[PDB]
């Protein structure tokens, strides 16, 4: 029996009942970012202070 | 002797010989923003001398067959000085309020008024299918007036302005659920509140929203013998308190 | 296959049931909460405060503010009576519709100690004594100031102080009483009288007037809730 | 939550005035009654357990109901969500001036069959759809319409002799609590809408038949109750004395405070 | 909850008697038979665990039972709440003067078809309201009224061909106990109603079809039951002998204490 | 999901079951209990009194 | 979870589901006796070997 | 599980089963007060045995 | 997942220029509103929960409907099962180009009654059947066929009346990911099928009814409902402009970016 | 036979639920992962990119 959190703005109890991993429930809770291999995808890295071009 | 107070606010203050307690709010005391409730994010904007002091409105009569005044109260306060100027270029603003009634009359006299703060006071109309238009709900630090009697439905954008149901369809002996005092001439001479600020968003647009109405209804009218002074006036001043402003643009 | 079996009272929708349901949206992020001044966690803070009662009714003072007002003149005569209502207080129409009679009308059973206050919005140079009394019942309604002073009374001096309280205490041979009109559960009866006269100076109006209000006690509490009788419906708005 | 308890006392002479105060403070007297005649101790054992606003309040309620038409051109049934069409909930509702809560959302659905013309009329069991449209998302404009494939709006089916269908609904909404009331504008000019109208944006509620008209038809009828859970509640208000009249603003006709009686003395 | 056992005893001659007494002193004599006779050491296993007050009284029992018809101008049914209107609950009831319980509610709906005159009646399934109103709120009038809304008046809907409803009630009364009996008048004048009237405000229970009249009119009928849990009682009373007449009192025809023999030595 | 089966004896009405069912009346104040005389236990403390047995019915 | 012991002539396990104390099952195991109440209410105890009247 | 106190005038056990706070069960048992905020809203204290105004 | 907070600034005259960039590089600036103006301290408190891959695409959306009747020669449906003939959840699912998820599968079964000529019409109870066939297994080819026996091949019963069947299908696929976009031909002469029609074969999905044609045909129609779970997503993609007019390919017709405006300066 | 009582909200299909179900085919064997570059795990990342903004329409 696994123990979570519960998402709010308290805890639930999750038993898995099946031998096969895909009758599982939806994830859900999985919050993870990485915005840099988008926004910022160049070699040498560029300070917001200093100029672009030098 | 508790029947003496003074209050102090900017270049102005307030004596009075002849008081009652000082009515605060819901328990709560005017305050700044904290940074927990913040959601608009530049920098406000604090005078706090030139906009938190003592504007004094117009003064109304008290005759025998007098039934009641109504002020909208960010709207009495919009031609008043540097408070008035900064409603204009900014578009946010939260404010709380020390509201003063005065009336004075011998020992010869009688009478009774309520002097409540109703929090989003929205009234009624006379014809049944339209709203009241502006220039009846409020105006510019002038009194609106109850009447005892009963408006027609042949006038079509007009308040409902009978007093024993208050404008808003509710019972008028139970308006002392909201923040008030009374003021008995047998005893009394003023009446002080102190109102926070209280909405559900943590700023407001000043021009589209009356948060909050001051009501005086004389439940015991007027009387006196003859020979004594037969005008009698009412006069209100009001203090802004712990003000702020948001976002500035052109003067609207 | 665990093997269980269904009892009665399945598939039923019992309006006032206690379960757990499905979100229809989810993983939803609220507003945060903010103070907000004045906050209500029992329906008594609202029936503790003050109201005032409209014991002038009289055919036509109910569409007047005439109605709260309660009249006293000089007289030439002793012993004489100002008002006098039944203690019902979410049955009588007296103290029907005030603060207090709201919240009882939602309810089935009530409990506890009433107060009520006095004010006397007169002249400055007016005096007066009043009797305002409390009779439980078995007998009838006193008729004279002698049958009203054997009940539970207060003798009010009116001075610079200008407010009395006569708080009703809670005599009753049950614990729970029924806010409908009930001759098993009676309450008794309020009644008010000169004990002196209104004497009055020179170039004084003599008429004055008193105000009266009413709340509940410390003791005071409600049960079993249910709907009230004062609205109406046709069709939907 | 037990009350407070009596507490025994004696005959006094003192200097000490619990009766007398003075009204025009704005304050509600203290007293108990055992400052004004004697009494004896009494434990109280009374709770105020079944008036807390979480007991006031938690109990379904009917708020509409629809109707649509197997067997029409059109036939189907929409609703935009308020709680204002009702008398008994906005009475309880407009005691407070601001409130924050979930929701518990029920339907109950029923049927009847109408006056066809054909002989040996049976048809299979029902089943219904009712679907959810956020503000700014597309509507159907009739029963065959494409907008029912309920990709990312949240709908739910029911079939006919079963449990009643019921879900959650947490806080949704842009401030920090509901609005009962509203006193402004909604225009920047102050003309036009004035009142609750201006807050007021919340989504419309469809329902339709997914079966097929068969042989006859039928003519169902939806009702929806609201529950809310988790209640906060702030600014209490006095309660409504006249009748509603319309559901966007307050409007009335003026009527006395309470009933009349025949003399001021009159038991 | 084991009956006491038999002792051994022997043969006595002497002062001691068992068998005089005087019933004159209003005391039931405590002698066992051992005492009288010669007896044998015998252990009994007997129990007397199925005639407690929490046994005799926690069984189900019908109270009353009405009808209601579809096609019909104001068609529903009522019923004021009391345990006088059958003769097997109210005798049994009736051995105590004062009882104080939980209650637990069952309900038994039928239905039936009614000759109507239309061809290729087929009705879908049916669903019923049954509403409480405590005593003060405002009852129904007709079938499509506004009082059916149960804003705060519990209520049950249930579908027909399921488990029946059930719910439970608390001990609801002012006084510390239900009372079977009550000896006096409701006016302090004693006049008037003299009796358990006086005692009796419990509420009124309404029922209605939820559905329209399609096209046949059906006649259904409610049976209500009940059963008392967490019993406790006071003061026992003699058993009623003669044959109940009314609801509202106890008046009687007078009847022999038995039924006759032939002879006073007739076996 | 969690997987079931149902037994016969399911959505019966037994007059004399024991089973708990949801309160119509949540969270209710009842009167507190007092001590009268006279409490009943068992049938058989009513059964153990003498009684005046009628010997003599003889038709009249 | 209460474990009772279930009347013969072996144990079972109860919960409780429900915030009321009104919606539980029935007692039905409170087997308590006082005979004495109703059948001898008298002031001066008798003993069963003495006579009555002295 | 949580095991809480139901109310009388006895335990019982409450487990949750989703993964959202808005899908639990009522409160029912939050019993605060706080009545001097509506009552006594002045600025000095004022005590019942003395008057009023001095 | 918390939003990053508002840093509290002064004023400055300095030689770092934030607002001054060159997006010629193909990178997004990273400037904050508080260095460009002056700011206060702000407690941010909100979440990006709701716009996760998991929460955007973890729901059910309707991918097809078929209907067959009982009273016919060859009366049954048959389904190549792809995600391309609707247009909600085929623009939702083309925002990225690797795809992998598991499966939820559920069906919404109707009946209809057809005009039939005989009197006393009365049907029992109706089953279905829904067959799966992978790709290269036998198919059938009407209703009493030997290809039903379903020995190996998945299937499901369903009697009317009940809750809707439901199962999971694990991530089957051959490679590594689902391919929404395919640049390429299936031949390696480079002729015949180009684009995403030579990556799919899913197989094909039977239904029927089990029940034979008693005295009156019946219409059925079942739905089919698709709902992704634990899913990955790489390398995103613009949104569709155009409108989608075939199912293999993504042929289209030229349209206008946005809609048109008076002025440039038209608020 | 454990003793139930069905709740409402029973047999319905509301489209964003969050259960368990048997699987179809039991014991399948998916193909291993690859690392594929460019992962999205926020719609969030999306947005955060620049857009060419059409702002000269003017009905031609
Ligand atoms: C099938 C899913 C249905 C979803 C229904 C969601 C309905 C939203 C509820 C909005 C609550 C309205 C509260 C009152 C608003 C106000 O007073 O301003
Ligand atoms: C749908 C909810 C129905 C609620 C029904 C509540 C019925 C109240 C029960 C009252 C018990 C009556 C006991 C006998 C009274 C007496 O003997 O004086
Ligand atoms: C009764 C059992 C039914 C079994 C149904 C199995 C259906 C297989 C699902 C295939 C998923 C298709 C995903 C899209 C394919 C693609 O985009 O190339």
């Amino acid at each position: 029996a696994q123990v979570s959190t519960q998402k709010t703005g308290i805890h639930y109890t999750n038993i898995n009942y099946y031998k096969d991993a895909a009758s599982n429930s939806a994830n859900r809770q999985d919050f993870t970012q990485d915005p840099g291999k988008f926004t910022e995808p160049v070699k040498d890295i560029m300070v917001k202070t200093m100029p672009a071009l030098n | 002797s508790d029947r003496v107070r003074s209050i102090t606010l900017g270049n102005s203050t307030i004596t009075t010989q002849e008081c009652a307690n000082v009515v605060v709010g819901y328990g709560v005391w005017p305050e700044y923003l904290k940074d927990n409730e913040a959601t608009a994010e530049d920098q406000p904007t604090q005078p706090d001398v030139a906009t938190c002091r003592f504007y004094t409105l117009e003064s109304v009569q008290w005759m025998k067959n007098s039934a009641g005044w109504w002020w909208k109260l960010p709207d009495a306060l919009s031609q008043m000085g540097l408070f008035g100027q900064n409603m204009q270029y900014h578009y946010l603003g939260r404010t709380g309020y020390t509201i003063h009634v005065q009336c004075n009359a011998s020992k010869f006299h009688q009478g009774c008024l309520l002097v409540v703060c109703v929090p989003e006071a929205e009234m009624g109309c006379s014809n049944l299918n339209n709203t009241p238009e502006f220039s009846e709900l409020s105006g510019g630090d002038s009194a609106r007036m109850f009447t005892d009697t009963q408006v027609g439905e042949s006038n079509a954008k007009k308040v409902q302005t009978a007093v024993w149901n208050a404008g808003m369809g509710v019972g008028v002996g139970n308006l002392t659920i909201f923040p008030h005092q009374w003021i008995n001439l047998r005893t009394n001479n003023s009446a002080t509140l102190v109102m926070p600020y209280i909405n559900s968003v943590p700023m407001d647009n000043m021009f589209r929203h009356n948060n909050l109405t001051l009501m005086i209804i004389p439940f015991v009218p007027l009387n006196y013998s003859e020979g004594s002074s037969p005008y009698v006036p009412i006069t209100v001043t009001i203090a802004p308190m712990c003000a702020e402003y948001n976002g500035l643009r052109l003067a609207s | 296959g665990l093997p269980v079996m269904t009892t009665p009272g399945s598939t039923q929708f019992l309006t006032s049931d206690d379960f757990q349901s499905p979100s229809a949206m989810p993983q939803f992020d609220v507003t945060p909460e903010m103070q907000i001044p004045g906050r209500v966690n029992n329906l008594m803070e609202i029936a503790e405060v003050d109201s005032v009662v409209p014991v002038n009714n009289t055919e036509d003072n109910v569409s007047s503010l005439k109605a709260y007002q309660i009249p006293v003149q000089s007289n030439s005569d002793n012993g004489k009576q100002v008002f006098g209502f039944p203690l019902q207080p979410g049955a009588n129409n007296v103290l029907n519709r005030t603060l207090l009679g709201e919240i009882l009308n939602y309810y089935t059973h009530w409990s506890g100690s009433i107060k009520l206050t006095f004010m006397f919005c007169g002249s400055a140079m007016a005096t007066g004594k009043f009797l305002l009394a409390y009779s439980p019942p078995g007998a009838g309604v006193p008729k004279n100031r002698k049958d009203a002073m054997l009940g539970t009374h207060v003798i009010w001096d009116v001075g610079l102080q200008s407010s009395c309280v006569l708080c009703v205490p809670w005599i009753s041979q049950t614990h729970y009483r029924y806010v409908v009109e009930d001759e098993y559960t009676a309450a008794g009866y309020v009644t008010c009288w000169y004990q002196t006269n209104i004497v009055v100076p020179a170039d004084v109006q003599s008429s004055c007037d008193i105000l009266c209000f009413v709340s509940a006690c410390n003791d005071f509490s409600v049960r079993m809730l249910k709907d009230t009788p004062f609205i109406r419906q046709d069709t939907f708005y | 939550a037990r009350v407070a308890d009596t507490i025994s006392s004696r005959p006094t002479n003192s200097e000490s005035i619990p009766a007398l105060t003075a009204a025009e403070t704005g304050h509600t007297s203290q007293v108990v009654p055992s400052d004004t005649m004697q009494t004896r101790h009494v434990k109280n054992y009374h709770s105020r357990s079944e008036s807390s606003i979480e007991n006031f309040l938690c109990r379904s309620a009917c708020v509409y109901y629809a109707t649509y038409t197997n067997n029409s051109k059109k036939g189907f049934a929409e609703w935009v969500i308020n709680t204002r069409q009702v008398a008994q909930l906005r009475r309880k509702l407009e005691l407070f001036t601001y409130l924050r809560f979930d929701l518990e959302l029920t339907f109950v659905i029923t049927s009847a069959q109408q006056p066809s013309t054909a002989s040996s009329v049976d048809a299979p069991v029902q089943t219904h759809q009712i679907m959810y449209v956020p503000p700014g998302g597309p509507v159907p404009t009739k029963v065959k319409d494409y907008a029912w494939q309920t990709s990312t709006n949240p709908s739910v089916f029911w079939t006919e002799g079963n449990a009643p269908p019921r879900m959650s609904i947490p806080f949704i909404s842009i401030g920090n609590a509901y609005s009962c009331f509203y006193d402004g504008w909604t225009q920047f000019s102050r003309n036009g809408v004035y009142g609750i109208n201006t807050l007021n944006n919340m989504g419309t509620l469809y329902m339709r038949h997914v079966n097929e008209a068969g042989q006859g038809p039928i003519k169902s009828t939806v009702r929806i109750y609201f529950k809310p859970k988790h209640v906060k509640a702030w600014v209490p208000r006095p309660p409504r004395l006249c009748q509603y009249e319309k559901q966007k603003n307050v409007n009335f006709s003026p009527i006395g405070v309470t009933t009349s009686r025949t003399d001021i003395i009159t038991t």
